[PDB]
């Protein structure tokens, strides 16, 4: 709010301008990191069923239907558990170019494509595959024969459900 | 190179060197052909200011 | 203008009201000598790229 | 990571202050639905595919690759024998030809 | 405009359905990546003394 503002700006403005270009480069770099991690695939998919993935319960990591937010229950706990011009003498906080809603939508698209299509969805047109047959292919990729999976499908489904329940209880409780 | 690095021991590689190796000893002055004295006498000694 | 440097003859034209010439980034590249009206380019004593 | 699709090769070419990659990649052109099953129950024994998945056209069954529709008749060379038909979920009844 | 998430698509998950390609396409895509920035250096004698 000082007087002779034009003279002081003309005398010392390009130094501050270079520093502001540096900070703007930092900000667009962070936006580039966000696009680098959350935008592998541009294809957007949706998951109609909830409990036909070979007995594997997916209600809480998939986004729940019939809510204005595309957020899941686990992501609800994630945003809940973390606590956050004249006031800062001119320092301002630029909003992210990708808002949290589209970040949640990108995670939803990644989860939907993964569950519905295995590794295929990023390559091209999505090819549907059952989740059990996908698990058979992942076990074959590891080195164990797939015949174990179809011999103990309910056991692996129960272990996965118990594990995600343990993660839910760990995130829900104060820690 | 030793002077710019500020050390007697200099390692292997390239080293940009800055120093006035020249040190010139010649001075030249070029002023115009004006040689008449200024009327400082009139301004300073004027009988009436 | 007092300084140590190397003088160079260059084809730079000055308006009569302009005696001292400044290049980009406010260094004095050119100057008009009073005795002889040739415009003289100013170059550093050491190029410094050694 | 390397172009878009299943990757075949990449040819580098220089550029002033840069490099350009020409990625030769494989893309699935057309799609077609098929009925699928995890295993085949033949002679009281469960048969799981050594490579590929089971697809069905009409009533008849083949085993084929994930990335190309090349239907081959099911053989004891194509599938391996393990387990029993009861423990597997989603098994269909069919036959296994043997050479 | 609102930023495009991408092309909308829909696939129907089923426990007894598979999608196997019947034809294939061989495509050449272009990816351009910068390598180096033009190297600069400063002459201290010129920067300080002139
Ligand atoms: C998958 O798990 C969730 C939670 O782990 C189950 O949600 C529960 O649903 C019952 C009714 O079906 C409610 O009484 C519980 O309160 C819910 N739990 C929570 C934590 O909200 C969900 O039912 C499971 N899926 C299936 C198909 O059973
Ligand atoms: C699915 O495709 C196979 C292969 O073309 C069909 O099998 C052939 O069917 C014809 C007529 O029934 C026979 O003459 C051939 O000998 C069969 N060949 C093989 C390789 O099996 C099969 O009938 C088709 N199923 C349907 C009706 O969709
Ligand atoms: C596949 O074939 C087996 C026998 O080869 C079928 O098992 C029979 O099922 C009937 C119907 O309940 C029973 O009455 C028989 O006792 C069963 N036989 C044996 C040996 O278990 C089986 O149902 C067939 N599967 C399908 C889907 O048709
Ligand atoms: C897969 O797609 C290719 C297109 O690249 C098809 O090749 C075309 O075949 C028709 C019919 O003979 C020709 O008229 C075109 O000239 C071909 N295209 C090119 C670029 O040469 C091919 O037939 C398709 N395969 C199947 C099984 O449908
Ligand atoms: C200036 O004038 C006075 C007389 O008014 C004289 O006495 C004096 O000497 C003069 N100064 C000079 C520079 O001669
Ligand atoms: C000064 O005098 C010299 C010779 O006495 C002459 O060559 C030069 O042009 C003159 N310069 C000016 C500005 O009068
Ligand atoms: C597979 O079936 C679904 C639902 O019936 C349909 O929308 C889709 O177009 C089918 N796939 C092809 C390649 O026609
Ligand atoms: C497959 O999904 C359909 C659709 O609800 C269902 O009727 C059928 O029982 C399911 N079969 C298995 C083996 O899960």
């Amino acid at each position: 709010d000082s007087t002779e503002c034009s003279n002081l700006l003309l005398q010392y403005g390009s130094f501050c301008t270079q520093l502001n270009r540096a900070l703007t480069g930092i900000a667009v770099e962070q936006d580039k990191n966000t696009q680098e991690v959350f935008a592998q695939v541009k294809q957007i998919y949706k998951t109609p069923p909830i409990k036909d993935f070979g007995g594997f319960n997916f209600s809480q990591i998939l986004p729940d239907p019939s809510k204005p937010s595309k957020r899941s229950f686990i992501e609800d706990l994630l945003f809940n558990k973390v606590t956050l011009a004249q006031k800062f003498n001119g320092l301002t906080v630029l909003p992210p170019l990708l808002t949290d809603e589209m970040i949640a939508q990108y995670t939803s698209a990644l989860l939907a494509g993964t569950i519905t299509s295995g590794w295929t969805f990023g390559a091209g047109a999505a090819l549907q595959i059952p989740f059990a047959m996908q698990m058979a292919y992942r076990f074959n990729g590891i080195g164990v024969t797939q015949n174990v999976l179809y011999e103990n499908q309910k056991l692996i489904a129960n272990q996965f459900n118990s594990a995600i329940g343990k993660i839910q209880d760990s995130l829900s409780s104060t820690a | 190179t030793k002077c710019t690095l500020k050390s007697f021991t200099v390692e292997k590689g390239i080293y940009q060197t800055s120093n006035f190796r020249v040190q010139p000893t010649e001075s030249i002055v070029r002023f115009p052909n004006i040689t008449n004295l200024c009327p400082f006498g009139e301004v300073f000694n004027a009988t009436r200011f | 203008l007092t300084g140590t440097g190397v003088l160079t003859e260059s084809n730079k034209k000055f308006l009569p009201f302009q005696q001292f010439g400044r290049d980009i980034a406010d260094t004095t590249d050119a100057v008009r000598d009073p005795q002889t009206l040739e415009i003289l380019d100013i170059t550093p004593c050491s190029f410094g790229g050694v | 990571f390397c172009g878009k699709g299943y990757h075949l090769m990449s040819f580098p070419q220089s550029a002033p202050h840069g490099v350009v990659f020409l990625h030769v990649t494989y893309v699935p052109a057309q799609e077609k639905n098929f009925t699928t099953a995890p295993a085949i129950c033949h002679d009281g024994k469960a048969h799981f595919p050594r490579e590929g998945v089971f697809v069905s056209n009409g009533t008849h069954w083949f085993v084929t690759q994930r990335n190309f529709y090349e239907p081959q008749i099911i053989t004891t060379d194509n599938t391996f024998v393990s387990g029993n038909c009861d423990v597997v979920i989603g098994i269909v009844n069919n036959t296994v030809y043997d050479p | 405009y609102t930023m495009s998430l991408g092309a909308e698509n829909s696939v129907a998950y089923s426990n007894n359905s598979i999608a196997i390609p019947t034809n294939f396409t061989i495509s050449v895509t272009t990816e351009i990546l910068p390598v180096s920035m033009t190297k600069t250096s400063v002459d201290c004698t010129m920067y300080i003394c002139g």
